[PDB]
C-alpha cells in the first residue's frame, strides 16, 4: 500500500474541502478538454477494473489528516476519562500516524487545530446607475500559510500519468467548482509517494464515498447532490468517509440529466483493512 | 377491570405517608390508609375505594401473615359488585407488595422533608407545583411541623372527591402536593412520595403483563428472572432539524418546529404505552428527544416493539430526508437488576447495556428500510427554498407569506401553526384521515385546541396545566410542559426577528443564547432505582421547563442577586424562547437582555441545584439580517469553545487571541462577574450612557482596545505598560484602570493571561450597549 | 472547446490607499482570517471591471450594432422605473435590487460584448465566466514590512460639518496604507479563436478605466487610483497541458504600463500568439 498522494497547494480561498465526486467530476471535465471526447468513456472504465481515488483531507504542513474510522465507536470503552470518551468521538480527523493505529485498534490522540477555517464574507450587488447596494452573505474554506488540501491514488502508473496528472495541471488553473471565476477553486500540484499499513483483514474502511451495493456495517450517511453543466443532479446516498464495509467494491451509476453524453457519479470504495469490535 | 384495579393498586398504596405525618389515627399507616379509602366511600365516593383500601392495607409485609389474615376480611367484602374473582382480588396483592419492594431497593425516624436530589444533606421547604411565585431553593433542614400535613390532607381529601376514580387522573393530583414529600423518613432520603408511588404502580403494571401469579411473587422465582424489558429510545439530529432553515420564517416558524418536535416525541411514547397496556407512569421521564420506557417481557410485546420501531423509521424517512431518526432499543432485565446489590450498581450497567445499544443504532442510522441504498431516478425533483428538501415538481405549494415561492406543503403546516401558537391550549391526538388536523406523527395526528373551543379526540396533550378544566371525563389527560414565553407584539402573535432588535438597548442585534448543562449523562449514572431517576430526571426537567419562565418573568431577587446588566430588568421583556429541553435551551431575545439573562439563568440554576451542576452558556450576537441556520452553527461552536475548556464557563464576545495556547477565551463564571463589579460602574452608570466626564472620549476606548490589539501581535512586548499609562494621563483620566497601568508580577508565574487581555469583553458590552 | 489560458500578472499599486470594509475603527478593511495581512477580492476586482465596462458600453449600444449582434435588442438606460425584466432596456437583472446587465440565454450572450468575457446565468442557459479574477495579496517586500513593525492599515478620521453653525461630526476609516503593492493574476479562457483578439482588447480597456477611476472605497474622497504594473503575459497551450513540456508562449512586459500595452504593445507583444492562435 503505496500510494501516490496528490498534494493541492491552494492560491484563493476553497468553496469546500473536494468530495470525492467533485474531484472526478472535475476530472472527467478536463479530460474532456484536454483529451477530447473518447478518452473520458476510456477513463471510466479505468477506475471500473482497478483505479481508485479518494476523496479530498487537509493538511498541515507535511503532517497529513485522514478521516477518523467509525470502527472505534461502538467499543471505545474497551480502549482506555469520560471527557477523554467524547473528545475523542467528537473529532472528525486524524493524522497519518494517528489514523494507522485506530486502524488497529490502538488507544490514540486527536489533533489539537484544524488547519482550514470556514469564514463567511459579506459581498455586495451594485446596480450600474445608481450605485445602489445590495447584500448576500457568502462562505468558504479559508485555508492558512503553509496548510493545503490533498488526496490519495492508489493503480496503475500509466493511468496516473496519462490521466490524472495531465488534469491536475488543467484544474490548476481552472477552479475545483465554487465561484472559480473569483480565483477560488485554484491551487498549484505536487505529486507523491504516500503509505499506511493496513492490518489484514475482511472489514475495511472507505477513503471515499462509498455508495454502496449491499450494506454497510457501521457507516455515518451523507446526503449530496451535483450540478453537470447547469443540470441538477439527484440527491444520492453517498457514505462519508470513514465507514466500514465487508468485501463490497461500490458502484458508480449513470445517470441521463438530459445531456449529449451519459454523466457518471463516482462512488468506488476506497478500501483500507480495519480491525473491528465485536459488533 | 382486574388490569387497572392492580394498577392504581400500586399507586394508591403509600397514601397513608400523608395521614401519618400528621396524625389523624393511630400509626402504621397501612391502617390508616385503610381508613382513609374507607370513609371516602361513603360520602361522595364509589365502590372501589372500600376496594383500593385492600392495596394500602396489606403491603410493607406485616399484614399477610400465614396467607390468612387477607382472607376473611374480604370474605365479607363483595368482590361480585365489579366481578372481581376472590382468588383474583388475592392476586393483586402481592403483585403491589413485589412492586412496592421493586421500586425501593435495599429499603422512620422522626418527619424529615424531601432531602434535595443534587445536594442530600440541604432539603427543600415543602411547596406546590406550577412554578409560579416560587423558586425551591433547597435550604437548611427544617423538619416540617405536624400542622403542615393536616391542610395537606383536606386539600387531598377534596381533590380525590372531584377527580375520577381513574389512573390517569389520579396522578395529576399526587404530582400535585406530594412531588416535595419525601416517601421514607430518613438521612438523606431524595426520594419523592411521588415517584415511589408512581413507580409502585408502574412496576405492577408489568407484572400483571409479564404473567406471574401470586405464590409466584412469594417464591423467589419472580425476582431474579427476565421479566422486566427497559425501553428506551434517542432522537439523533435534532439541532440538524430545527435550525437548518433559510432566510425564511423568522422565529415563528424555529419556535414551530420546536413544539413539532415534542409532538412526534409524544406521538411515539404514548403509542408504545397504549400498544402495550401501560398508562402513564410507564413513563420514567421524556425531555429532549429522549425517554424511557419501563415494560414487560413477554414474547408478544417484541413482536409489538418491533412494529412501532419499523413504523416510525420509515415515516421519519419519507417526511424528512434522514435528517431525523429515532432509535429505539430495548434490553431485558431481571427484578434484582433495579435496587443495588452489595456494592454494586446493577442499574447502571443495565443501562450501559441499553445506552451501547443506543450507540451501535446511531451508526447504522437508517438499517430498517431496505430501500435506503437503492437508486431510482425520479423525473424532475426540486428542493424547497426555506428548509431545503427536495421533493417532486407540483408538491411544491406557494407559501403563506407570498404566492411567488413555492414552499413545502409542510412548511405552510408550520407557519399557520405559528401563528396559532398564542391562540393554544393543547393539542389532541387522534387519527390521521380525519377534519382539523395541522401536522402528522409518526402513528396519529395532532388537531389543535384553541383558546375558543372544545377538545377532539381520544387523548388531548394539555400545555402547562395539570388540572383537567375543560376536558371531557371520557379523554386521557397528558400533561406536557414546555418552556413558552415569547414577547407579544403589538397585534396577537409571536414576535418577529426585527421587532426584539428595534427594541434593544443600544444598538440593533439579534442576541443568541445555547447553553447546556455539562457532565448531566455522568449524573444520572448515579441513580441506582427507578425511584430515584425518575426523580432526578423530573427536578432537572422542571427547571428549563417550568422555572425558567419565572426568570423571565423578572423573579426571585433574593435568590439571584445583581448580574451584569445593562439596565434593570422591564416588566414585558422581548425574550423569545425558542427551546429549552431539559438539559439544553436556545433563547432569542433583544441582544442586551440575552446578555442579562444568561447571568440569570446560571445564577438561579446554581441555587436550583446545590451548587453542584454548571451552565456553559455561548452567547453570540448578530444582525437580524442573518439566516438562522448560520446562527445556529456559530453559536454552538461558540459552545464548544466554552464547552472543551473548562464546561464551567461562558462566551461573551468574539474575541483575539495568540497562537499560544495560554490564552483561553470563554470567560469563567465568578472570573467574569467581578470584572463587571470593578470595570462597568466606573465607567459605565446604567441605561445606556456613560459615566460624568467621559462623555467625549468614546474615542477613547477604541484606542484603549487598539493597545490590547498590540498584546496579540506581541504577548512578549511591554509596550501596552506604558501606553496605558500616557493615554488616561492626557485625558486626565489617570484614576480609571489601575489594574491595566502596571504589570503583574503574579500574572506572568501564574502563566496566566495579563490584565489587558480580560478587558477587551468587559468593554465592549459597555460600548455596545451605548450607541458606539 | 479549449485552446490555451492567457495568464496575466504583474502588480497592483494601490497609490493612494483603498478602503473595502466587513461591516463589522467602525468601517475595517477586509484581511485574512489568521495573518491579518489586507488583501483585495478576485469579487471586487472582478465586479469593479464589469461596471466600468458596461457603461462604456452603454454609451456605444448603436456603433457596436454591426461589430456584435445582440446590442440591437437593447437601448440604453435602467429598467428601474418599471420592474419589468428583459424589456427594452440594458441592465435588465434585477439581482435583489440593483439592477445589472445580464445576458438571458447563450445565443445572444455570445455575441455581447460584455456577457461573452464576463459570463451571465440568466434562465435555462448558464454561459458561465471566461476571464478568472485571482485575487490579489501584498508584494513579499510588503509582507516583509509587516514583520519589519510597520503598520499596513492607518485611520483616517473624516469629518461632517455644518453648514451654518460649522459643528463638526468625525467618523473613522480604516485603509490600507497608501504605497502598497498588491500582486494579481487574471487568468483568461480561449475558447473560441474567431474573438480571440476582442477579449484582450476589452479587458484592457477596462483597466484603462479602472486606473483614472477608482477601486472600491470612498473613492471619490480620494480612496482609489489603483495603478497596474504589468509582469508577465503568458500563453499555456494546449499542448503545454498534455505533456506539461515547458514550451508556452511568454511576451515580455516587465516596464510596460496599461496604455502602453494596449497598443503601443498589443501587435508586438501578442505578435508571437496569433501563429498558434
Ligand atoms: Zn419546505
Ligand atoms: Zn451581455
Amino acid at each position: 500500500p503505496k500510494f501516490i498522494a496528490v498534494k493541492l497547494i491552494p492560491k484563493g480561498p476553497f468553496r469546500d474541502i473536494p468530495r470525492a465526486d467533485t474531484l472526478f467530476g472535475a476530472i472527467g471535465n478536463a479530460i474532456s478538454a484536454i483529451h477530447g471526447q473518447s478518452a473520458v468513456e476510456e477513463l471510466v472504465d479505468a477506475f471500473v477494473g482497478g483505479a481508485r481515488i479518494s476523496s479530498a483531507f487537509p493538511y498541515s504542513g507535511d503532517t497529513y489528516y485522514l478521516p477518523k474510522p467509525l470502527s472505534v465507536e461502538p467499543a471505545l470503552e474497551g480502549i482506555l476519562r469520560y471527557t477523554t470518551a467524547k473528545r475523542l468521538r467528537k473529532a472528525k480527523y486524524l493524522d497519518l500516524k494517528n489514523f494507522e493505529l485506530a486502524l488497529r485498534l490502538r488507544p490514540f490522540t486527536i489533533p489539537e487545530e484544524i488547519p482550514y477555517a470556514r469564514v463567511d464574507v459579506p459581498r455586495v450587488v451594485l446596480d450600474r446607475v445608481t450605485q445602489d447596494s445590495s447584500i448576500y452573505f457568502w462562505e468558504e474554506i479559508r485555508f492558512r500559510e503553509k496548510s493545503g488540501v490533498y488526496f490519495l491514488y492508489s493503480g496503475p502508473r500509466e493511468v496516473f500519468d496519462g490521466y490524472i496528472a495531465p488534469a491536475m495541471r488543467f484544474l490548476g488553473d481552472t477552479g475545483i467548482g465554487g465561484k472559480s471565476t473569483w480565483g477560488a477553486g485554484l491551487f498549484e500540484v505536487e505529486f507523491h509517494e504516500m503509505k499506511i499499513d493496513a492490518p489484514g483483514s475482511e472489514y475495511s474502511v472507505t477513503l471515499s464515498n462509498a455508495l454502496p451495493t449491499k450494506t454497510p456495517v457501521l457507516w455515518r450517511l451523507l446526503r449530496k447532490g451535483g450540478w453537470s453543466f447547469g443540470r441538477r443532479k439527484p440527491r444520492m446516498t453517498f457514505i462519508a468517509e470513514g465507514s466500514i464495509v465487508k468485501n463490497d467494491p461500490g458502484g458508480m451509476e449513470r445517470l441521463e440529466l438530459g445531456l449529449s453524453h451519459e454523466v457518471y457519479v463516482y462512488g468506488l470504495t476506497f478500501p483500507l483493512g480495519v480491525e473491528l469490535p465485536e459488533g | 377491570e382486574i388490569d387497572e384495579l392492580t394498577a392504581l393498586g400500586g399507586l394508591l398504596a403509600n397514601i397513608g405517608k400523608p395521614v401519618q405525618r400528621a396524625g389523624l389515627y393511630s400509626g402504621d399507616h397501612s391502617t390508616q390508609g385503610a381508613r382513609f379509602l374507607r370513609d371516602l366511600a361513603e360520602n361522595t365516593g364509589r365502590a372501589e375505594y372500600e376496594l383500593l383500601s385492600l392495596f394500602s392495607e396489606f403491603h410493607h409485609k406485616g399484614h399477610m401473615k400465614n396467607d390468612e389474615l387477607m382472607i376473611r376480611r374480604i370474605k365479607e367484602l363483595s368482590p361480585e359488585r365489579f366481578g372481581l374473582t376472590m382468588e383474583d382480588v388475592l392476586n393483586a396483592l402481592w403483585i403491589v407488595y413485589e412492586a412496592d419492594n421493586l421500586a425501593s431497593g435495599e429499603r422512620p425516624q422522626a418527619s424529615r422533608p424531601l432531602y434535595s436530589v443534587f445536594n442530600p444533606g440541604k432539603a427543600y421547604p415543602w411547596a406546590e407545583l406550577d412554578f409560579e411565585k416560587e423558586l425551591p431553593v433547597p435550604g437548611d433542614v427544617f423538619s416540617i411541623r405536624s400542622q403542615d400535613y393536616r391542610e395537606l390532607v383536606k386539600r387531598l381529601w377534596e381533590e380525590l372527591s372531584k377527580a375520577k376514580l381513574r389512573s390517569d387522573r389520579l396522578l395529576p393530583v399526587l404530582e400535585k402536593y406530594l412531588t416535595f414529600v419525601s416517601s421514607v423518613t430518613s438521612e438523606g432520603n431524595i426520594i419523592s412520595l411521588y415517584d415511589h408511588m408512581r413507580m409502585t404502580s408502574a412496576i405492577a403494571l408489568a407484572m400483571l403483563r409479564a404473567g406471574c401469579t401470586a405464590e409466584d411473587v412469594r417464591s423467589g422465582r419472580c425476582r431474579k428472572e427476565k421479566r422486566f424489558l427497559l425501553i428506551e429510545g434517542d432522537f439523533s439530529g435534532i439541532q440538524d432539524f430545527i435550525y437548518r432553515v433559510s432566510g425564511k420564517g423568522t422565529l415563528k416558524y424555529l419556535r414551530a418546529r420546536s413544539a413539532y418536535l415534542e409532538l412526534i416525541g409524544w406521538d411515539v411514547v404514548l403509542e408504545i404505552l397504549s400498544r402495550l397496556g401501560l398508562t402513564r407512569a410507564n413513563v420514567v421521564f421524556n425531555a429532549g428527544g429522549h425517554f424511557m420506557i419501563i415494560a414487560q417481557n413477554t414474547p408478544d410485546a417484541v413482536k409489538e416493539l418491533e412494529e412501532i420501531r419499523a413504523k416510525a423509521v420509515e415515516w421519519l424517512y419519507r417526511e424528512f430526508e434522514s435528517d431525523l431518526y429515532l432509535a429505539i432499543e430495548w434490553e431485558p432485565v431481571s427484578g434484582r437488576e433495579f435496587g443495588r446489590e452489595g456494592g454494586k450498581n446493577l442499574f447502571a450497567e443495565a443501562r450501559k447495556r441499553l445506552k451501547h445499544k443506543l450507540t451501535v443504532r446511531k451508526l447504522k442510522r437508517f438499517g430498517e428500510i431496505k430501500g435506503l441504498f437503492e437508486h431510482g431516478h425520479t423525473e424532475r425533483l426540486a428542493e424547497c427554498p426555506v428548509c431545503g428538501r427536495e421533493l417532486p415538481e407540483g408538491k411544491l405549494e406557494p407559501s403563506a407569506s407570498d404566492p411567488e415561492t413555492k414552499v413545502c406543503p409542510t412548511c405552510n403546516r408550520l407557519v399557520s401553526l405559528g401563528g396559532n401558537l398564542p391562540k393554544l391550549l393543547g393539542f389532541g391526538r387522534t387519527a390521521k384521515n380525519d377534519a382539523g388536523v395541522l401536522v402528522e406523527g409518526p402513528f396519529s395526528g395532532f388537531v389543535p385546541y384553541l383558546q375558543g373551543g372544545r377538545p377532539v379526540g381520544e387523548q388531548i396533550l394539555v400545555k402547562n396545566t395539570l388540572n383537567p378544566g375543560e376536558i371531557p371525563e371520557s379523554a386521557q389527560f397528558v400533561p406536557y410542559f414546555v418552556a413558552d414565553y415569547f414577547k407579544k407584539d403589538p397585534k396577537g402573535g409571536v414576535a418577529t426577528f426585527e421587532e426584539l432588535s428595534m427594541a434593544s438597548t443600544g444598538t440593533r442585534r439579534l442576541g443568541v443564547m445555547k447553553g447546556d448543562v455539562d457532565r448531566l449523562g455522568e449524573f444520572f449514572s448515579s441513580m441506582d432505582s427507578p425511584s430515584k431517576l425518575a426523580t432526578a430526571s423530573r427536578f432537572m426537567d422542571y427547571f428549563f421547563k417550568g422555572y425558567i419562565g419565572a426568570i423571565i418573568e423578572g423573579k426571585f431577587g433574593y435568590i439571584i442577586g445583581d448580574v451584569p446588566s445593562l439596565r434593570d430588568w422591564p416588566e414585558e421583556p422581548d425574550i423569545v424562547v425558542v427551546y429549552a429541553g431539559g438539559d439544553d435551551f436556545f433563547i432569542v431575545g433583544a441582544w442586551d437582555q440575552i446578555f442579562e439573562l444568561a447571568f440569570r439563568v446560571r445564577r438561579a440554576f446554581n441555587a436550583y441545584t446545590g451548587g453542584k451542576l454548571t451552565l456553559s452558556v455561548g452567547l453570540g450576537y448578530f444582525d437580524e439580517r442573518t439566516p438562522i441556520y448560520r446562527m445556529a452553527d456559530v453559536v454552538s461552536e461558540r459552545l464548544d469553545t466554552a464547552k472543551d475548556e473548562g464546561r464551567n464557563r461562558v462566551f461573551v464576545v468574539g474575541r483575539s487571541r495568540p497562537l499560544d495556547g495560554k490564552h483561553k477565551l470563554s470567560y469563567e463564571w465568578n472570573h467574569y462577574e467581578e470584572l463587571w463589579r470593578t470595570y462597568a460602574p466606573r465607567i459605565y452608570a446604567g441605561n445606556g450612557r456613560l459615566k460624568g466626564k467621559l462623555e467625549s472620549k468614546k474615542g477613547l476606548l477604541w484606542k484603549l482596545l487598539e493597545i490590547r490589539e498590540l498584546y496579540v501581535r506581541d504577548p512578549n512586548d511591554v509596550r501596552w505598560a506604558y501606553l496605558t499609562a500616557y493615554l488616561l494621563g492626557r485625558h486626565g483620566l489617570s484614576d480609571l484602570f489601575p489594574e491595566l497601568v502596571g504589570i503583574d508580577t503574579k500574572a506572568v508565574e501564574r502563566k496566566e493571561p495579563q490584565p489587558v487581555y480580560w478587558v477587551d469583553g468587559v468593554l465592549k458590552i459597555v460600548l455596545m450597549a451605548v450607541r458606539r | 472547446r479549449f485552446y490555451g489560458k492567457i495568464v496575466i500578472k504583474g502588480k497592483i499599486k494601490a497609490v493612494t490607499g483603498l478602503h473595502i470594509g466587513s461591516q463589522r475603527i467602525a468601517n475595517p478593511v477586509i484581511k485574512d482570517p489568521h495573518t491579518g495581512l489586507p488583501y483585495i477580492p478576485g469579487s471586487s476586482l472582478k465586479g469593479r471591471l464589469r461596471s466600468l465596462f458596461e457603461i462604456l458600453v452603454n454609451s456605444r449600444l448603436g456603433e457596436w450594432r454591426e461589430k456584435y449582434p445582440s446590442l440591437a435588442n437593447y437601448s440604453p438606460g435602467s429598467c428601474r422605473p418599471d420592474n419589468q425584466e428583459n424589456c427594452g432596456k440594458f441592465f435588465n437583472r434585477k439581482i435583489n435590487r440593483g439592477w445589472i446587465h445580464v445576458c438571458p440565454d447563450y445565443e445572444t450572450a455570445l455575441a455581447c460584448p460584455v456577457c461573452r468575457l464576463f459570463g451571465a446565468s440568466g434562465k435555462e442557459s448558464n454561459f458561465p465566466s471566461r476571464i478568472i479574477v485571482r485575487d490579489a495579496f501584498l508584494t513579499k517586500e510588503w509582507e516583509e514590512k509587516w514583520r519589519a513593525g510597520e503598520a499596513i492599515t492607518e485611520a483616517k478620521i473624516e469629518v461632517g460639518i455644518d453648514r451654518v453653525t460649522s459643528q463638526a461630526n468625525p467618523r473613522t476609516n480604516e485603509r490600507v496604507v497608501a504605497g502598497a503593492e498588491f500582486e494579481f493574476e487574471i487568468i483568461y479562457n480561449v475558447e473560441n479563436t474567431t474573438h480571440w483578439r476582442d477579449d484582450i482588447k476589452n479587458l484592457l480597456t477596462a483597466m484603462a478605466l479602472l486606473e483614472d477611476s477608482y477601486l472600491g472605497g470612498s473613492g471619490s474622497r480620494g480612496y482609489g487610483k489603483v495603478k497596474f504594473i504589468f509582469d508577465s503575459f503568458e500563453f499555456r497551450p494546449l499542448d503545454y497541458y498534455r505533456t506539461g513540456k515547458d514550451e508556452d508562449i511568454v511576451s515580455i512586459d516587465a516596464r510596460e504600463k496599461s496604455v502602453s500595452d494596449i497598443l503601443s504593445g498589443f501587435d508586438s507583444l501578442f505578435s508571437e500568439v496569433e501563429g498558434k492562435l
